[PDB]
């Protein structure tokens, strides 16, 4: 299983079955047939497999990366420090890519689970998606396929010069 | 191999190659200054040895 806070799923409200006619639906009989023929032998095989899983217990971990000094506090043309800052920036690049993927999965899951009212009932998901796409486009877009820490730093400096001129001209 | 192994091995390779690149730039600048100024041990094209000179008293004195 996973976390329901990073993967939000609202509480399912299913209605009670209210039969109007006397003709039986085939679906409950097929649900019973699927439960007896299929679901219980699958569950029993999973029980045997998990009892074989439980005899030996060992753990894999998440690789923790302590933060090395980034590219702004590296000297120029010093490959030992800017190599470390480069690996740090590339890992942050992959992690932010997967953050954008998580927010897209949230958006697509919302648009499916809210039915036809998905234009109304996905306001927060679309808002968070627009914010994370705006942040990702400010950060990593237009770097080119030879992307590095210097390219992202120079893009940040060009954007901050544009913001400084925009605040200076509007004051 | 470990990512630790490749990481620290990469840093060793980068140290060795960066030191060689800095010393190649120093090699170029030292060669430029020694051809230009001529006061280094390189490019010492030979002049006349002064151990070849006769310093004995000659026959005519104005020399």
């Amino acid at each position: 299983s996973w976390d329901k806070d990073v993967y939000p799923e609202p509480p399912r409200r299913t209605p009670a079955p209210s039969p109007q006619t006397s003709l039986p639906n085939p679906i409950t009989y097929l649900t019973k047939a699927f439960d007896l023929l299929v679901d219980r032998p699958v569950t029993l095989v999973r029980e045997f497999i998990e009892r074989q899983h439980a005899k030996n217990k060992y753990y894999y971990y998440h690789r923790e990366f302590r933060r090395v000094p980034d590219i702004t506090e590296c000297h120029e043309k010093d490959v030992l420090c800017m190599f470390e800052a480069e690996m740090q920036w590339k890992r942050d690049y992959k992690v932010d890519q997967e953050i954008v993927n998580i927010i897209q999965e949230r958006l697509k899951a919302c648009q499916q689970r809210e039915g036809e009212s998905h234009r109304q009932n996905c306001a927060k998901e679309l808002q968070q998606f627009t914010q994370v796409v705006k942040a990702y486009q400010d950060r990593y877009h237009d770097l080119g396929a030879h992307y590095s820490a210097r390219k992202c730093l120079a893009k940040q400096k060009q954007r901050m010069l544009a913001e400084r001129k925009a605040t200076k001209e509007a004051a | 191999d470990a990512p630790e192994k490749n990481y620290e091995r990469t840093m060793a390779i980068l140290q060795i190659e960066s030191e060689k690149a800095e010393l190649r730039l120093k090699e170029l600048e030292v060669r430029r200054l020694m051809r230009a100024k001529g006061d280094g041990p390189w490019f010492q094209y030979p002049t006349i040895d002064k151990a070849l000179i006769d310093h004995s008293p000659k026959a005519t004195p104005d020399n």
